[PDB]
RNA sequence: AUUCCGGUUGAUCCUGCCGGAGGCCACUGCUAUGGGGGUCCGACUAAGCCAUGCGAGUCAAGGGGGCGUCCCUUCUGGGACGCCACCGGCGGACGGCUCAGUAACACGUCGGUAACCUACCCUCGGGAGGGGGAUAACCCCGGGAAACUGGGGCUAAUCCCCCAUAGGCCUGGGGUACUGGAAGGUCCCCAGGCCGAAAGGGAGCCGUAAGGCCCGCCCGAGGAUGCGGCGGCGGCCGAUUAGGUAGUUGGUGGGGUAACGGCCCACCAAGCCGAAGAUCGGUACGGGCCGUGAGAGCGGGAGCCCGGAGAUGGACACUGAGACACGGGUCCAGGCCCUACGGGGCGCAGCAGGCGCGAAACCUCCGCAAUGCGGGAAACCGCGACGGGGGGACCCCCAGUGCCGUGCCUCUGGCACGGCUUUUCCGGAGUGUAAAAAGCUCCGGGAAUAAGGGCUGGGCAAGGCCGGUGGCAGCCGCCGCGGUAAUACCGGCGGCCCGAGUGGUGGCCACUAUUAUUGGGCCUAAAGCGGCCGUAGCCGGGCCCGUAAGUCCCUGGCGAAAUCCCACGGCUCAACCGUGGG
């Protein structure tokens, strides 16, 4: 689904397991619900910034649900402004 | 209505006896793709099905399928022509490898190595019953052995082209 | 329209749906409404397939026929009994299976002026 | 070379048709010129009344399959057989 | 939706009777209404061009149709969709060349090739008997034509008798009855292209057809329907049959 | 092809759950997908909205014309050809497009019309007379911006109209033959009434001519094509929807219909459906099928074929054999384009392109041929049907990116030396356009000339060392790794797996005996109600006689094709196609 990102959010892994992780939260485009997706990689969040067009999909949890040490968060983004976000997470190609 | 592949792949791809065992195979045949040891696996196995089904079958349909079944293993040279359908279980992928159109032109001695034998079929180098086949993938039926022969005009096909001196040397050799 | 097809409800009582609009092959047409007056006026209408039809809107005369098998074309004067409706009778209205009076006396009329466009009737 | 597989005679349409194979080994498949010309000797055919419809080179193969006409009048093919044919074999410009 | 009567038919649908390629088009000759039903006929173009070979491309065939070359019964025909049905015989005059339509064991058509001292009889099953204006007896083939004859001549034919029919002139020239032991060529079902002999007729009520039984030649015996059982002779076959 | 394995514990065994391991369908990263052959692409949301182009025409053999050309002869002129347009013969009720409705005799099967219709087509018997009348085109003038639209002159037929008779219809009476198991119908006679046919023809041969040959007309009786209506059975979810239905259910008598019937109407009755779940809602075109599975089964109806339904929503007519008619008409609702404001036109859920929508689907392409359809006696003509051709990491089949001798090492392979083929590409030659293209098939020039994705602690077992990161950064489907030495995070190297594909996500079958009839549990792991009675339902002792409803064996019709299994033949093989058997 396509989305519209507005805030830059951070959070605790849960115990044992200690450790910030960066994620947004977005406004689909298709309805206007607001939900968060978690980025992946190392320095995703340099790369992303308010007001960005997103692409995201589910986190591949199980029965679609939390993953390991995130809590809820449902999603993952791939692709920012049509732009994928592995190869920037590599470095490849360059954001617009 | 979509076509099928025509190949079955393993249930589990990291098995280390079957990976080994097919590895060992592909290094004596020197295949492109394992997708090629699949294939013929697969035409293996539903030879074998077919067997199954009718040896338990009963009906004049399964007694003249059974022997199309049988005529068919016979005609591909897989099989004595005293064949009987309970042997054919015991048939083993390596009798359709050797049954290879690229293993048996290797083996009549026209190739030195098998993936030589492999640049002559593409490069259309070995004729077979006056018509070229470009696949060495191709099964060969047991009549047509006997005509398996070089290209008319293939440069091979003169007995002087260079290549063919090293042919002869490795045939004797 | 005049529709002549499927009852809104089934036999049960559930209510029925429609899923498709009416057809003009399952349309029918209006009543005759068959009248005594001086004059035979008689409108004949094209039909399903290209058929014809004739329809007696005013009736003036009507072949009575004898027990023997003898037919007489007569006048009609009026109309005796109409079972079908007891509005009909009041209103000379001439249908199959009514009791008339004409000059002879009293008839059964066994044709439908509707369709057949000419009143049959049976002395009695 | 050509070797004729079959001769038959449309009886109704006064017209012989011809199946018939080219040998042509290592060498590219003939022009059609050559072929009707060399045809027209062996079976005795005037060249305008005869057409050759279709050369079939085949992959791999060193014989080409070939499928021929032969009518008996110049009316007759004009009325039957259609323009494109004839431009093909330049009988019309 | 669809709004009346159809004019096309696409190959895949084309009956089984049909010895026709049907995934190399998607195009083929609806057949008029005509004499034999679909189920029992062809378009005479099918005919011209595979049966015979006699025309590569279906406009040239209709060119040959147009110089109207061809005898059907005794009767050139144009309609490159006539229905040419069951037991018709085609007569090519300029090749001297006759045919007649007859199923296959499997259930197709063939034209199996007769005589042309054979090719003027046609036999016609008798389909059904009335009585028209004037007190005259019309009977009705299985092939739709229709014969009339006088009251007195009523008896001579019955419903399910063959008359062997004179095509070029429509004269009567025998008519084989039904009864106990004729010869009989079957026409459709699983028996079709069968040739017996008849035992016995089984008369069966409730909307079901005479089951009558065939005897072969090998004295094997099967059944079959009466509308299936078509009599060629009373002990041997008038006609040459595969 | 009937396969597991990891995670609850200081340690072990159960329970059950979850996770990996496979196929199929949609979206997407990277990488290319060079070569070919079969197969698909608004495929679920907006059946929401469009500039544009096209798609449905053909008739000179009905007829009269007018325009122009030819030729002849010409005071009179005929024929031939083309253009125009005319009533007129036909078609635009097929085919193309889609799945909202619809839970239904819409549909699959079998019957089912004796209760229907039917133009073009076929067969058989008969008939084709007389008479009258009309107005287009063309010429004289006209309006309005238009759309569109006036009057006068004369003109044609197979046009229209009246009559001739048959013939169509309905009824009464009286009979007899055909059909058929059946019923009654049809056959004939008599009696009563209304309605109520035609068409000739362009040319040529013989005949002075008529006439015959060819085409065309009409009545009647059949057939055939297509369609109308009746029926048993088959095929969803919900009970936190339990009572439902008034032309409701049946009877009498009629109406209208192509046709039977509550389809309607007047009267007479009190039915009919529902716990072997009506009613109501949710959901949804039905089938041939397809994905998965060892199979039992589970799930789904997009792509082709068959049937059903629709033309923004509703609603209503005319023409007609066939219609409520995507490219015909009328109003209403709706939003849009033109306009002297008076007037006008509306529908790309037809093909090619657009707007919107959204994660999410192609060219404003060419020929009328191949096959088919309409036309016409024929030639032949139109078709965004079709055919091909285009973009696309749809499905499937094949195939390549070098081979060989040789020294050293990286002795798995690589490196260099020698020799060898030309994968692809370029020029010519055959299809090929039914005009290109298709780039296929052979010749000649000749090149070593295109390979990437994921992974490397374990479940999967398989793929290990170095540098940096230090409970931050981050990895991770589950365990879990990381607080300074990390084989587990990132770079390199090395390695493994697959392969022109691989990876990530989503949904479906197996995994799963975690849906259990085959084939599951209920003392301690969640699961037996506190106990008893009993209606329907389900399961029920043995022996003798009968039956054949079930059950079983044989036998005819039928369950259409394409897809599926098998042998054979063609395409180089394959896929695909054909023939033959299931």
């Amino acid at each position: 689904a396509r989305g519209i990102v507005l805030e830059k959010i951070a959070v605790e892994a849960k115990q044992p397991n200690s450790g910030m992780r960066k994620a947004v939260r977005v406004q689909l485009i298709k309805n206007g619900k607001v939900v968060t997706a978690f980025c992946p990689g190392d320095g995703a969040i340099k790369f992303i910034d308010e007001h960005d067009e997103v692409i995201i999909e589910g986190i591949g949890g199980p029965k679609g649900g939390s993953m390991g040490d995130i809590p809820g968060i449902r999603y993952k983004v791939v692709k920012v402004n049509r732009v994928s976000l592995k190869e920037l997470v590599k470095g490849r190609k360059e954001k617009p | 209505k979509r076509q099928r592949k025509k190949y079955e792949t393993p249930p589990h791809p990291w098995i280390k006896e079957r990976l080994d065992r097919e590895r060992v195979l592909m290094d004596k045949y020197e295949l492109k793709n394992k997708k090629e040891l699949w294939k013929h696996e697969t035409q293996l196995k539903n030879f074998r099905r077919r067997a199954r089904r009718l040896l338990a079958a009963r009906g004049k349909q399964a007694e003249i399928e059974r022997e199309q079944l049988l005529a068919r293993l016979k005609r591909l040279g897989l099989l004595p022509e005293d064949a009987v359908l309970d042997d054919v279980l015991s048939l083993t992928i390596e009798d359709i490898l050797e049954r290879r159109l690229q293993t048996i032109v290797y083996k009549k001695g026209l190739a030195r190595t098998m993936r030589q034998a492999r640049q002559l079929i593409v490069h259309g180098h070995i004729e077979v019953n006056g018509q070229i086949i470009r696949s060495p993938s191709y099964l060969v039926l047991k009549e047509e052995e006997d005509t398996i022969t070089y290209a008319r005009t293939s440069p091979f096909a003169n007995p002087q082209h260079p290549e063919r001196m090293m042919i002869e040397k490795a045939k004797q050799g | 329209a005049i529709w002549q097809g499927r009852s809104l409800k089934k036999p049960s009582g559930g209510r029925i749906v429609l899923a498709r609009k009416k057809r003009k092959r399952e349309l029918g047409r209006e009543p005759s409404n068959t009248r005594v007056a001086e004059q035979d006026k008689r409108k004949i209408i094209r039909t399903y397939g290209g058929n014809r039809k004739v329809r007696l809107t005013a009736a003036a005369y009507a072949n009575v026929f004898d027990k023997s098998g003898k037919g007489r074309k007569v006048r009609i004067i009026r109309v005796i009994e109409n079972p079908a409706n007891r509005q009909f009778a009041r209103r000379n209205i001439i249908t199959k299976g009514a009791i008339i009076e004409t000059e002879i006396g009293k008839a059964k009329v066994t044709s439908r002026p509707g369709q057949d466009g000419v009143v049959n009737a049976i002395l009695l | 070379e050509i070797r004729i597989k079959e001769i038959k005679e449309n009886k109704l349409i006064g017209r012989k048709e011809i199946y018939f194979e080219i040998y042509h080994p290592g060498e590219p498949t003939p022009s059609r010129k050559d072929v009707k010309g060399k045809l027209v000797a062996m079976l005795d055919l005037n060249p305008e009344t005869t057409v050759i419809q279709y050369i079939r080179s085949y992959f791999g193969s060193y014989i080409s399959k070939g499928y021929a006409k032969a009518y008996d009048s110049k009316e007759r093919m004009l009325y039957i057989e259609p323009e494109y044919i004839l431009i093909r074999d330049g009988l019309i410009e | 939706a669809r709004k009346g009567p159809k004019r096309h038919l696409k190959r895949l649908a084309a009956p089984t009777s049909w010895y026709i390629e049907r995934k190399a088009y998607k195009w083929a000759v609806r057949p008029r209404p005509g004499p034999h039903n679909m189920r029992t006929s062809i378009p005479l173009l099918y005919i011209v061009r595979d049966y015979l070979g006699y025309a590569k491309t279906a406009r040239e065939a209709r060119k040959i149709l147009n110089e109207g070359k061809f005898l059907v019964d005794g009767r050139v025909r144009k309609d490159y969709k006539f229905p040419v049905g069951i037991m018709d015989v085609v007569s090519i005059p300029e090749t001297g060349e006759h045919y007649r339509v007859l199923p296959n064991r499997i259930g197709k058509l063939i034209l199996h090739p007769i005589s042309e001292d054979e090719a003027f009889i046609k036999p016609l099953r008798i389909r059904n008997k009335r009585m028209i204006k004037g007190a005259r007896v019309q009977l009705n083939f299985h092939d739709g034509t229709n014969h009339i004859v006088s009251i007195a001549e009523k008896d001579n034919y019955f419903t399910s008798y063959t008359v062997l029919m004179k095509v070029p002139e429509r004269e009567i020239l025998e008519v084989l009855p039904f009864e106990k032991g004729a010869y009989v060529f079957v026409t459709q079902g699983k028996n079709v292209a069968r040739k017996g002999r008849i035992v016995e007729i089984k008369r069966f009520p409730m909307g079901w057809p005479d089951v009558v039984t065939i005897e072969d030649e090998e004295g094997e015996l099967f059944d079959t329907l009466k509308e299936y059982a078509f009599v060629v002779g009373t002990d041997k076959p008038k006609i040459s049959l595969p």
